[PDB]
């Protein structure tokens, strides 16, 4: 390979020998693309002109009042389609193009990414195949009929759990005899090289900009920058470009569900057990018996069982620290921000919210400047916490 | 060296291998049994047996469901290298070959996974989401065990995945008759990769992957292959007779006597 | 008063005696207000790290593929709260608080303003009064949720034929008896003066931003510039910086329901006669009797059945022009962003593009180069159009 | 001159108007028309009726329920104006107001509205949602037609305002009690507007809103009131005796006796 497939013990390319070619071909098409000014400038205008590039940083006053702490938002709820999301699959649509691919495959569990693929593939002229678990299918009407009517073929998977797990399943199952015209979009900053390289540098804008915003608005970098981890798109996305600055703190945080202790939780980078899965070599939700486990949590977009190869690495040498936030203490973020900001987050993002909400709480006195990523809308949960 | 001699022996025979392939506790550990039994009675030369597993991302609806059964019977790897060891206690030359996922050979030690396998005598591992460029400690673990590394050579391979699987490989070269997964829904020009294997001095070649006629094996031998792997093409057999254990066991008999034959 | 309260024949300040001071007062705010450069600096900081501002400006090319037409979009879908209603009530919010205010009384029918309401509230500690007839409440749960979860008073109006038109009445009702510590935040560029002048200008930001944006990408300015127009607001934002460019067209377009034939419509201004209504000389949705009637339409975002006065106006002296889009023609426009594009428009919006598709198709060698606002998202519709 | 001579009158009796509001055509044309006259015959010296509008916007609950159940019965404009020359025809010398919606008398044009009012016998109309600053054509229209334009003085009126109402208002002045809508719900010290108008030669003033009780009207004529008129309260009588007509008819007139006996 052109780059290094680890970080450290984390990574690697455990595919069957059959994808290795669709791998290494994937590999030299991001190198080229990334040192081509002319890729460059197409993904930049695809960002700010479609997307909504650049996103605010909204400064918090209200949530902070009564504290010595001062909170900004990444606003990656204002790009198009709700979700950073949007930002990766439109690199990755052009990756495919710039392969001569026209034509895409998906994995998606809450609908998120697949709504995501449906429209880069919608704008950019690609076919495009999006795979979910049955009992995500029927969990999620609304957004298999907005994958629809962006013109994607939506299909069941009522394989195993029928859930994301199965669903990564059947897309590399079709990808292995389909990578020669096919481009496999794969969600998040997890599985086999080139992706948790490709879905960073893709994801690298939101750290990017809020390094730029936060010099400007405050002439100073933050102390920490906090992201909910679900794969680890959207945090490494924010961490990337603070990684050398030693004095920014990193902060993952990970689903606790109903609790650490009642094993109700989607946190594998801090309780689960390294294991090899999904081409990948990362903690994970596994059995006893090394069989794969699902992840739980409140909000259905921090399902996967796995976490990015990257954050365990971090997590490993010092550099990034991660905790975890339950449901309740989700449903309380999610709260706070409706009623004393007028923002409506994703409860994906309301565990990042939580946690530096916690911060302040716990130590109100701490002069602390901190920059949550708000990942996504969260309008789609207005049902859920009515419940 | 149990594949050494098979391979050596069917020479003399001017034979071809017929290698069947099941998944262990399909549909339940005691008929299980019995099937392997009756595979092994009916003609098979080899066995490639296959543990439960949760996410069989090579394998086609035909294994998947072997899979969902095996795993609705309660079975784990513990019951397999149970099962493994009564199997390896009643047939002592019959090579056997595990296929395995990466996660349930590395769960509790790579080393350890392998040292069960020589305690309870199989032959070879294939693990299926492990390519070479990945397969070091696989490798090494399984060659200090007395245990053949299986390496699957696909149908696109240039010369340096050739010259790889060749060297690394032993018991025999896994060749990938088709692209996408495990499955007898789809069939699959050998010819110049098993020269090149033949000519790297590579272990004896068996077909696999859309293998499931009698002139499918025939074939297979004909380009120069030692022999032929076929799996959904049993498993739909235990499918197909559920509701009738018996009928199973005769209708998989019928199936691989055909089989073998047709490789004689 | 300051300014004029007319434009030609239409506008005025048709309410009781008693609401007159309340009505001079805020003019006089909305004057000063203009003329400050502390409180412009305040209101363009809240629209640019609060709002999204500037919103993209993108040019649509699959869907004007094979014709002489040249598409872009306004993008107001990309603005929080996901329409063009946002940057309304902002800068009305802070006018409430020039004004000593601390109170918001709010109007809604199809939940759109009373979202966008509740949120300015929220945001600058303004205690929220909306109003919304029962046959909206019961029509509109996810709305109704989101105004309560941003800590908004929700009121049900089961008077009349409880929609906007009877929670309009409410609204003034309550206004009447409590003026000195309230501000009415109208939903609309309609009702008495000084509304129609206020919101224009401070929905004006779409127009200005339309023009630097399409000056830079085409070096040209449009022409013509395309919205919809429910009471008039996103219409007029986005005419305004355009009214003295002569060269650039400016086409609202109405809701034609069922059809204009059928009488099924909310098309007052081309449709309707002119009547007394809502503290305003307008077109209207009356009876032969001067009753007034409800306005139909697919979307429920363009029920107010009447029209500001500015739009009136520039109808009648030849300066704008307005046509009407039908229910099934707005489902198709609809369709065709989602599947061409890959965005879901509103379906308010839905009736702009559907007629700016139709200048395209019915002469599709024409030279032309449009603007379409597309005032806001459907994600909202996405079950309406699925039944 | 039908104001001018009742208040003459009214003055040489020492003596306070009572002036009950009711909605045309509530809760029936025929039932209306008895209550009506009922209501002249209990005492009442002048009429304040509402013609059925969709949008009442400056009235409270009561009325809001007296214009749907006058739509409920079918009652229209053109009934109205029927109903009016009626009453006229019965009773030549009470003076007639009309509460009015501006669409109402704006739809087929202003100048025919009043023209219809002159031909029914009406005496003054007051278009609710009409200001000063907006009344120069149903001012016009109405002197034109020998019909009085009654105009809103609130209680927080400046002099500017006060100065205004005197000159182009005719009939009487509308001392509003209140600020808000028309409702009993609520109560609501107008010396100075009253000695201010009076100073201004405006029309005699007559308080209206919240005006419920007989010590009501007493207090509204010893501050120099003309009189009192009195709406919710009245409405209120009727909502409650939906199903007795001819109790109705009784309450009406004991509470409108009791109500004109406290202005003497
Ligand atoms: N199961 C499996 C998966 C990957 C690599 C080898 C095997 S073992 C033989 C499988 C044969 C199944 P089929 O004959 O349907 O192609
Ligand atoms: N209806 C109305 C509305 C605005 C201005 C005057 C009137 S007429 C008299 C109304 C009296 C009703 P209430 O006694 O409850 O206050
Ligand atoms: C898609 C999704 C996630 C999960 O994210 P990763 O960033 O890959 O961990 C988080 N937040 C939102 C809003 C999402 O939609
Ligand atoms: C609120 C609403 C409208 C109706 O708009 P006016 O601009 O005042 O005519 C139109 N579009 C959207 C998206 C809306 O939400
Ligand atoms: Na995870
Ligand atoms: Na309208």
């Amino acid at each position: 390979t052109l780059l290094n497939p680890y970080f450290g013990e984390f990574g690697g390319m455990y595919v069957p020998q059959i994808l290795m070619p669709a791998l290494n071909q994937l590999e030299e098409a991001f190198v080229r693309a990334q040192k081509d000014p002319e890729f460059q400038a197409q993904f930049a205008d695809l960002l700010k002109n479609y997307a909504g590039r650049p996103t605010a940083l909204t400064k918090c006053q209200n949530i902070t009042a009564g504290t010595r702490t001062t909170l900004y938002l990444k606003r990656e709820d204002l790009l198009h389609g709700g979700a950073h999301k949007t930002n990766q699959v439109l690199g990755q649509a052009l990756l495919a193009k710039r392969m001569g691919k026209s034509e895409i495959i998906a994995e998606t569990g809450a609908g998120q990414h697949g709504v995501a693929s449906a429209l880069a593939s919608a704008l950019l002229g690609l076919k495009c195949r999006i795979y979910m678990g049955a009992k995500d299918v029927e969990r999620q009407s609304p957004n298999v009929f907005r994958m629809r009517l962006m013109g994607a073929e939506v299909i069941p998977v009522h394989s195993g759990s029928a859930t994301l797990k199965d669903a990564c399943n059947e897309a590399l199952r079709d990808w292995s005899g389909s990578y020669e015209t096919a481009h496999y979009m794969l969600g998040t900053a997890a599985g086999p090289h080139p992706y948790p390289t490709i879905v960073r540098e893709f994801q690298r804008m939101i750290g990017e900009e809020t390094k730029a915003q936060i010099l400007d608005k405050e002439g100073r970098l933050p102390d920490a920058v906090i992201a909910c981890v679900g794969g680890g798109s959207n945090a490494i996305g924010m961490f990337a470009d603070f990684i050398n600055d030693t004095s920014v703190g990193l902060i993952g945080v990970e689903p606790g569900g109903h609790g650490i202790e009642t094993g109700e939780h989607g946190a594998p980078l801090k309780h689960g057990r390294v294991g090899i899965y999904f081409g990948m070599k990362a903690p994970m939700m596994q059995t006893a018996d090394g069989q794969i486990e699902e992840s739980y949590s409140i909000s259905a977009g921090l399902d996967f069982p796995s976490v990015g190869p990257q954050h365990a690495y971090l997590n490993s040498i010092g550099r990034a620290d991660y905790v975890s936030i339950t449901d309740d203490e989700a449903l309380e973020a999610f709260k706070t921000l409706c009623r004393h900001e007028g923002i409506i987050p994703a409860l994906e993002s309301s565990h990042a919210l939580a946690h530096a909400l916690k911060m302040m709480r716990e130590q109100p006195e701490k002069e602390q400047l901190l920059v949550v990523n708000l990942s996504g809308r969260g309008d789609k949960d207005i049902f859920t916490v009515h419940d | 060296e149990r594949y050494e001699n098979l391979f050596a022996q069917l020479n003399d025979r001017r034979e071809g291998a017929f290698v069947p392939f099941v998944t262990l506790g399909d549909p339940g550990i005691e008929q299980s049994l019995k099937i392997i039994d009756t595979l092994i009675d009916a003609g098979a030369d080899a066995l490639e047996l296959g543990v439960p597993f949760s996410d069989p991302l090579a394998d086609g609806p035909t294994i998947q469901n072997a899979n969902l059964r095996a795993f609705a019977a309660g079975v784990t790897p513990a019951q397999c290298f149970e099962m493994l060891a009564l199997i390896r206690e009643k047939h002592p030359t019959i090579p056997i070959g595990l296929l395995m996922y990466a996660n349930l050979v590395f769960n509790n030690g790579i080393d350890a996974f392998y040292a069960r396998c020589e305690q309870v005598g199989v032959d070879s591992v294939l693990v299926a989401d492990v390519p070479v460029e990945e397969s070091a400690p696989f490798r090494q673990a399984a060659l200090r065990h007395n245990i053949a590394p299986i390496f699957i050579c696909p149908p696109n391979a240039d010369d340096d995945l050739l010259r790889q699987v060749a060297s690394y490989g032993r018991g025999y070269t896994y060749l990938l008759s088709r692209s996408g997964v495990t499955g007898a829904e789809n069939r699959g020009p050998l010819h110049h990769l098993i020269e090149k294997l033949k000519e790297y001095h590579a272990a004896p070649a068996l077909q696999g992957f859309g293998i499931s006629s009698p002139e499918q094996v025939s074939a297979a031998v004909r380009a120069g292959a030692a022999g032929a792997i076929s799996g959904s093409a049993i498993v739909k057999i235990i499918e197909k007779n559920l509701a009738s254990p018996k009928q199973m066991l005769a209708e998989l008999r019928s199936f691989v006597s055909a089989m073998k034959a047709a490789s004689r």
